[PDB]
């Protein structure tokens, strides 16, 4: 349901989906 | 013939360091780019 290189880095987050299921 | 333009590669670089009071040996971590540029 829920849906550039002007040195805007989107850093990643530290739990990725997977272990936030867990 | 088309070309695309496709900005250089470029990002941030974070330094992996345990406090120098235990060791100074470090590892640098090159944010958002492959292991080829580098
Ligand atoms: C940090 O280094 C100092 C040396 O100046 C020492 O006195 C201290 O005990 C050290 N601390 C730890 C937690 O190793
Ligand atoms: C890096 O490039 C290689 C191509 O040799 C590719 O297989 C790999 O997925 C790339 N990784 C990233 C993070 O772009």
């Amino acid at each position: 349901k829920v849906t550039k290189f002007n040195g805007l880095t989107v850093l990643p987050p530290l739990l990725t989906d997977e272990m936030i299921a867990q | 013939e088309i070309l695309d333009i496709t900005p250089c590669s470029f990002g941030g670089v974070s330094v992996i360091t345990p406090g120098t009071n235990t060791s100074n040996q470090v590892a640098v971590l090159y944010q958002d780019v492959n292991c080829t540029e580098v």
